[PDB]
RNA sequence: AUGAUUAAUAGGGACGGUCGGGGGCAUCAGUAUUCAAUUGUCAGAGGUGAAAUUCUUGGAUUUAUUGAAGACUAACUACUGCGAAAGCAUUUGCCAAGGACGUUUUCAUUAAUCAAGAACGAAAGUUAGGGGAUCGAAGAUGAUCAGAUACCGUCGUAGUCUUAACCAUAAACUAUGCCGACUAGGGAUCGGGUGGUGUUUUUUUAAUGACCCACUCGGCACCUUACGAGAAAUCAAAGUCUUUGGGUUCUGGGGAGUAUGGUCGCAAGGAACUUAAAGGAAUUGA
């Protein structure tokens, strides 16, 4: 009947962006909405 | 519970102890009030 | 010790008192020391009575000072169980060993 | 363990035979205490007979309770050490060597909910006898006190300690050891400490816990005889 | 020599008497451990659940009078004190520092939070000296018998201590950013101050206490409850009368396995064979 409550020991989403050598945030498009519409069409043409 | 119950017991005992001591003083003062209400060598040494 | 227990010293001729402190077993301080005393006593004093009944002794737990009254072999048995509790053994595990020795005590 | 099952040891090989009872050659000697104490007879001790006996006698220290020496139980908790200094016809003339309390008495006074004050001073008597005195005192609660404890502030403790050191230093310097021992027995020193330190803070169980003898001057047989208060032989024929 | 108002139950500075196991440098004491000198006696001492290494008739263990070394400040020690935290308990002196309180003294917005940027930071650990008593990772060795005493015994390196630098980590906890205001009762304690009262006190040396009651600031805490909050444990904050704004910094969007078109790493080296088998077991068989 001896029970000890377990100790709660302590990679954030922000650090995932910088995990590569480059900063993933720094290479993005101006209009992501336009991009998705164009990628889907071009994929269908290919 | 645990250690905290034991600490509670000690404080309660001290609190109970204080009540008994205070009541003794009140009893004694009442006695003094009631008491107040109701050889040549020794006199020379009464001051000592 | 209780008076009726103390009378056993007059009645019998081979009862002794063993005495030792918590600091002798282990240097416990602050809350650690206070928890150790509670571990020896147990909830409602049950752990202390379990040792007393098993080993045929009487124990007085005066702060960090432990006194054990009983026969020479008996007080040593009680001392070991108390010391295990001080070293940190949970009461339940000590209770099991008390049942084992308590069984042996009857057959002999 | 003298059993046969016990493993043999190397030391058991060659053992000296017990062929002389040591107490055959021992000689008894009587110990006498100074005149400051009421009861001079403080027992007897033994030494090997001179082949000298006196050399082993000198420097021997015996500790005895004051209750035996003063014949009253009021000093049951105080012990006096006496050191043999001279020997005359199986009588061992002893002198004060120290004082101390029984352990049980010391543990009794120390209690919770009060402050322990202890002071020590190294001081010499007028006889050039260097000695160290230890004093102990405890706070007490007044008659009408309601607080559980009676602790004193460190300023009070330092004030009390200074007063105690002044009194201990004053008495020892302005007294001989024979006079100093005469003061210890009635405990007049403690009463003096009580009155002086009293206005600072009420106190209880004021005692001179211990007395040590750090140094001694040149031994003076003439002074020793005066403290204890010569003899022709008998023609052997 | 000369322009403005308050003096915030904001802040800073000053002064007064205190308070503190706050800090640094000296100094004093205390037994205890180990060792050594002398001393009396003689077979064991030690240690374990039980034993063996080990020490010992050159006297061990034990006894008495001492001395030396290095640590450490028992009992007093408390739901008490101080410090930004880590931490801090022998005496005395020196050096500077500090909270609170008292003030009909002074300045007059000098403040809060804080990227950047800085000091201290338990224990362990690294470099170079000193010291080295106790305990003691590592290593060696005795015993490997018995499960409540199941890992113990002896020697013991580094270390434990200190000096000058590195290391910057703890369950370094309210498992809980900071500043300000407000919203319940109760009496215990620590420090300061005010008033009353009568005990202990005491006197032209000087100097000033202890206790009781009432009040008031600041503090470590505690008990009963929340007309509030929460699912609950519980919370005087984790509350601010149904859904939301007093100021400001940071941060977010458990326990077991499976596989890998991925990334980075990780060593050394120059000869079988028998009858498968009563071709047996046997004090027990035929
Ligand atoms: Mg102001
Ligand atoms: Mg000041
Ligand atoms: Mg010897
Ligand atoms: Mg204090
Ligand atoms: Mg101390
Ligand atoms: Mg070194
Ligand atoms: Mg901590
Ligand atoms: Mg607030
Ligand atoms: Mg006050």
């Amino acid at each position: 009947e001896q029970s000890n409550k377990q100790h709660r020991k302590a990679n954030t989403a922000k650090k995932k962006l910088h995990t590569q050598g480059h900063n993933a945030k720094a290479f993005a498009v101006a209009a992501p909405g336009k991009m998705a519409r164009t990628m889907q069409r071009s994929s269908d043409v290919n | 519970s645990g250690l905290r119950s034991f600490l509670r017991k000690k404080t309660q005992n001290v609190i109970d102890e204080r009540k008994l001591r205070v009541q003794k003083q009140l009893d004694k003062e009442k006695n003094i009030r009631k008491r107040n209400h109701q050889d040549v060598i020794e006199e020379a040494l009464s001051r000592f | 010790f209780d008076l009726d227990d103390s009378i056993a010293l007059l009645r019998l001729d081979d009862l002794y008192i063993e005495t030792f402190e918590v600091k002798d077993v282990k240097t416990l301080t602050g809350d650690h020391l206070s928890r150790a005393i509670g571990r020896i006593a147990g909830k409602d004093g049950k752990t202390k009575f379990a040792i007393e009944n098993a080993t045929r002794t009487r124990i007085v737990l005066a702060d960090s000072k432990i006194h054990i009254l009983g026969g020479f072999t008996h007080i040593r048995m009680a001392r070991e169980s108390v010391v295990s509790l001080i070293l940190g053994s949970p009461p339940g595990k000590v209770y099991g060993n008390l049942r084992t020795v308590a069984s042996r005590l009857k057959e002999r | 363990a003298v059993g046969k099952n016990k493993r043999l040891s190397k030391g058991k090989k060659g053992q000296k035979k017990r062929v002389v009872d040591p107490f055959t050659r021992k000689e008894w000697f009587d110990i006498k205490a100074p005149s400051t104490f009421e009861n001079r007879n403080v027992g007897k001790t033994l030494v090997n007979k001179s082949t000298s006996a006196s050399d082993a006698l000198k420097g021997r220290v015996v500790e005895v309770c004051l209750a035996d020496l003063q014949g009253s139980e009021d000093h049951s908790f105080r012990k006096i050490k006496l050191r043999v200094d001279e020997v005359q016809g199986k009588n061992l003339l002893t002198n004060f060597h120290g004082m101390d309390f029984t352990t049980d008495k010391l543990r009794s006074m120390v209690r919770k909910w009060q402050t322990l004050i202890e002071a020590n001073v190294t001081v010499k008597t007028s006889d050039d006898y260097v000695l160290r005195i230890f004093a102990i005192a405890f706070t007490r609660k007044q008659a009408n006190q309601v607080k559980r404890h009676s602790y004193a502030q460190s300023s009070h403790i330092r004030a009390i300690r200074k007063v105690i050191s002044e009194i201990l230093t004053k008495e020892v310097q302005g007294s001989t050891l024979a006079q100093l021992t005469s003061k210890l027995i009635p405990e007049v020193i403690n009463k003096e400490i009580e009155n002086a330190t009293k206005d600072i803070f009420p106190l209880q169980n004021i005692h001179v816990r211990k007395v040590k003898l750090l140094k001694q001057p040149k031994f003076d047989v003439g002074a020793l005889m005066a403290l204890h208060g010569e003899e022709k032989g008998k023609k052997v024929t």
